[PDB]
C-alpha cells in the first residue's frame, strides 16, 4: 500500500517533518529506522522504529471547574510490525484518569 | 572517501572582500551537503554558512547574515562564500565542510568530512 | 527578452546513500535556454526531485529491555540463609533486543548483581502506615471508575550492619534487604495486612 | 621471580568472551555463569 514517506520524525511532538515523497510502498520508506511514514495525510505519524509506547500527554482539562472532577491523558503504541508491551497491536490506545480540583470557590456570580 | 580542497585566502584590509571556493572530489559531489566553517585564534569551531544539495535552500549564521552570500555551483564541483565587509573579527582559518543530507533541500550542521583550510587575515 | 525553454530532464545526481531510500535531483535548469534582460520566463513544472531505491537494508542499533525481576537470595552450602544473619548474592537480568544488519551492540554490562538478606516469609513485627495518596481511577473509561487508598502493614526491618567485608580486598559492599515477609501487626477497622478505602470518581469524561 | 606456568592434563582452560561480545543470545546463558563465580569467590571465598 502506497503511503507519503517522511525523513525525519520529530520525538515529542507526533508530527512528520521533511517530506521524501509520496506513492512508495510501507517495506521501502521503513528500511532505514530514522524515517516516517503517514497513510491518508489524516493523521497517525508513525516512525519507522520498533513498537514502542510514545511519551504520555499532558493533562486534560478539569472536567468542572469546582469541587472534585476528572481529567484524561493518552499515549498511542507507535511502530510498525510488532507489538507493544502487553500483547497490544498498534495504533491502540492507552488513558489514565485521575481526579482534578481546580479551586474551592463556587457560584461566585 | 570524499576529499576537499579549500584556495582564496589572503590578507585583506578592513571593509575589503574576499572569496572563497572549495574543489571537492567529482564523483560523490552532489551527495554531500555542503557549507563553510571557521576556527578563530583561541575559539571553538564556529559555523558559518551551509548550502543544501540544490543551492536552494540556504542557511547562515547569525554572525554572517546579510554580509555573506553562500551559492553552489553543481556544474564546476564548487561552493563559493562571497564575504563581504571584512571586519578584524572574520581572521580565522575557514574550513570546507561535506556531510550527507538525504533530501536535496535540508541544510546540515553537523558534517563529518572536512579540509585543510585557508587562512583568512583582515588587518586594520 | 530572451525566451526561456527547458533543458533536459538533466543528468542524474548519484543516489547520496547506501541504504534505504535516498532523494536525487535532476530538475529542469533553465540554463540551455536563459531568460535575459527579465522578460518571458521557462514555462512548465521544473520539479524533479527523485526517489532512488537502494535494495539493501539500513543498520539499526539495538535498545536495552527492561531489567528483569531479581534471582533468590541463597548462598552455596548455606541450606536456606531465610531470616538469618547470612549475607547471600542475587542477580538481575536484561536483553538487548533490536539489533539487525550489522549494527552497533548494546553499550554496558548485562547483568546486575548485590549483596542481600533474605527475607522471604519470614515472620516480622510491623506497624500501620498512614493514608496513602489518592490512587487513579480504575478501571478508566469502564463501568464505575473508583479511587483508592489505602494503610498496609509495613514491616519493622531488624537492625542488621548494613556492610559486609571481602575475602579478597579490604573495601566493603552494600547489604540490601530482599523479600515478601508476613508482617504482624494490630488490626485496624477488620483487617490483618492491608486496609483501603473506595471512593467513586466524579464527572468521568468520554474517551 | 621469572615463573613459568604449565599448560597440564590438571589445568582447566575456558574462553571469556569480552564485554561487547556478551550481547548474543547464545552467550547470555554464559555470561551470566562467569560473573557470579567472580564474586562468590572474592567476597566469600572457598567453603570448606
Ligand atoms: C549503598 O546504598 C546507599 C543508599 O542506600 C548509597 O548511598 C548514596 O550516598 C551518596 C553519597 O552520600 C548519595 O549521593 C547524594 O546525593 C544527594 C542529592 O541526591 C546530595 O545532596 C548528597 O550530598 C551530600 O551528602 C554527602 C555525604 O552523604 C556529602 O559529602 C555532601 O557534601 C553533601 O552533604 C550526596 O551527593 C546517594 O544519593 C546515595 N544513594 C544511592 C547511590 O542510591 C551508597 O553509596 C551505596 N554504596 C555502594 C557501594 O554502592
Ligand atoms: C466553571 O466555573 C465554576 C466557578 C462554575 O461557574 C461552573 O459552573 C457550574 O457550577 C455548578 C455549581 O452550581 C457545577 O455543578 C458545575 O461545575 C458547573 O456546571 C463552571 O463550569
Ligand atoms: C553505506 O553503507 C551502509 C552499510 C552504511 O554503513 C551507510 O552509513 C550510513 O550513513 C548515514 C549518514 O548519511 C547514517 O545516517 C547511517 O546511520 C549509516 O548507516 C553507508 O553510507
Ligand atoms: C508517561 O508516564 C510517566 C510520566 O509521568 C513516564 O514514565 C513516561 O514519560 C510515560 O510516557
Ligand atoms: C498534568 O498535571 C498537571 C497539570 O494539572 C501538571 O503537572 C502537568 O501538566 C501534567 O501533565
Ligand atoms: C533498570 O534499572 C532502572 C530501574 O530500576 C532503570 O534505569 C531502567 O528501567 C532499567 O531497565
Ligand atoms: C528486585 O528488587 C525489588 C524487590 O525487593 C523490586 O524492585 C523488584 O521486584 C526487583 O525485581
Ligand atoms: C496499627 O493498628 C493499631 C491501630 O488500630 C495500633 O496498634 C498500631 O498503630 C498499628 O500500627
Ligand atoms: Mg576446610
Amino acid at each position: 500500500d502506497p503511503v507519503l514517506c517522511f525523513t525525519q520524525y520529530e520525538e515529542s511532538s507526533g508530527k512528520c517533518k521533511g517530506l521524501l515523497g509520496g506513492g512508495v510502498s510501507v517495506e521501502d520508506c521503513c528500511l532505514n529506522t530514522a524515517f516516517a511514514y503517514q497513510k491518508r495525510s489524516g493523521g497517525l505519524c508513525q516512525p519507522c522504529r520498533s513498537p514502542r509506547w510514545s511519551l504520555w500527554s499532558t493533562w486534560a482539562p478539569c472536567s468542572v471547574t469546582c469541587s472534585e472532577g476528572s481529567q484524561l491523558r493518552y499515549r498511542r503504541c507507535v511502530g510498525w510490525n510488532g507489538q507493544c508491551s502487553g500483547k497490544v497491536a498498534p495504533g491502540t490506545l492507552e488513558w489514565q484518569l485521575q481526579a482534578c480540583e481546580d479551586q474551592q470557590c463556587c457560584p461566585e456570580m | 572517501q570524499v576529499q576537499l580542497v579549500e584556495s582564496g585566502g589572503g590578507l585583506v584590509q578592513a571593509g575589503g572582500s574576499l572569496r572563497l571556493s572549495c574543489a571537492a572530489s567529482e564523483r560523490t559531489f552532489t551527495i554531500y551537503a555542503m557549507g563553510w566553517f571557521r576556527q578563530a585564534p583561541g575559539k571553538e569551531r564556529e559555523f558559518v554558512a551551509a548550502i543544501s544539495r540544490s543551492g536552494e535552500n540556504t542557511d547562515y549564521a547569525d554572525s554572517v547574515k546579510g554580509r555573506f552570500t553562500i551559492s553552489r555551483d553543481n556544474n564546476k564541483n564548487t561552493i563559493s562564500l562571497q564575504m563581504n565587509s571584512l571586519k578584524p573579527e572574520d581572521t580565522a582559518v575557514y574550513y570546507c565542510a561535506a556531510g550527507r543530507a538525504i533530501l536535496v533541500h535540508t541544510t546540515k550542521k553537523e558534517y563529518d568530512h572536512w579540509g585543510q583550510g585557508t587562512q583568512v587575515t583582515v588587518s586594520s | 527578452g530572451v525566451a526561456g525553454g527547458w533543458g533536459p530532464w538533466g543528468p542524474v545526481s548519484p543516489c547520496p546513500v547506501t541504504c534505504g531510500l535516498g532523494q536525487t535531483m535532476e530538475q529542469r535548469t533553465c540554463n540551455h535556454p536563459v531568460p535575459q534582460h527579465g522578460g518571458p520566463f521557462c514555462a512548465g513544472d521544473a520539479t524533479r526531485t527523485h526517489i532512488c531505491n537502494t535494495a539493501v537494508p539500513c543498520p539499526v542499533d539495538g535498545e536495552w529491555d527492561s531489567w528483569g525481576e531479581w534471582s533468590p537470595c541463597i548462598r552455596r552450602n548455606m541450606k536456606s540463609i531465610s531470616c538469618q544473619e547470612i549475607p547471600g548474592q542475587q542477580s538481575r537480568g536484561r536483553t538487548c533486543r533490536g539489533r539487525k544488519f550489522d549494527g552497533h551492540r548494546c553499550a554496558g554490562q548485562q547483568q546486575d548483581i548485590r549483596h542481600c538478606y533474605s527475607i522471604q516469609h519470614c515472620p516480622l513485627k510491623g506497624s500501620w502506615s498512614e493514608w496513602s495518596t489518592w490512587g487513579l481511577c480504575m478501571p478508566p473509561c469502564g463501568p464505575n471508575p473508583t479511587r483508592a487508598r489505602q494503610r498496609l502493614c509495613t514491616p519493622l526491618l531488624p537492625k542488621y550492619p548494613p556492610t559486609v567485608s571481602m575475602v579478597e580486598g579490604q573495601g566493603e559492599k552494600n547489604v540490601t534487604f530482599w523479600g515478601r515477609p508476613l508482617p504482624r501487626c494490630e488490626e485496624l477497622q477488620g483487617q490483618k495486612l492491608v486496609v483501603e478505602e473506595k471512593r467513586p470518581c466524579l464527572h468521568v469524561p468520554a474517551c | 621471580p621469572n615463573l613459568s606456568y604449565i599448560i597440564g592434563k590438571d589445568t582447566w582452560v575456558e574462553h571469556w568472551p569480552e564485554e561487547d561480545e556478551c550481547q548474543d543470545e547464545e552467550n547470555q546463558k554464559q555470561c551470566q555463569d562467569l560473573g557470579a563465580f567472580t564474586e562468590s569467590m572474592v567476597v566469600f571465598g572457598c567453603p570448606n
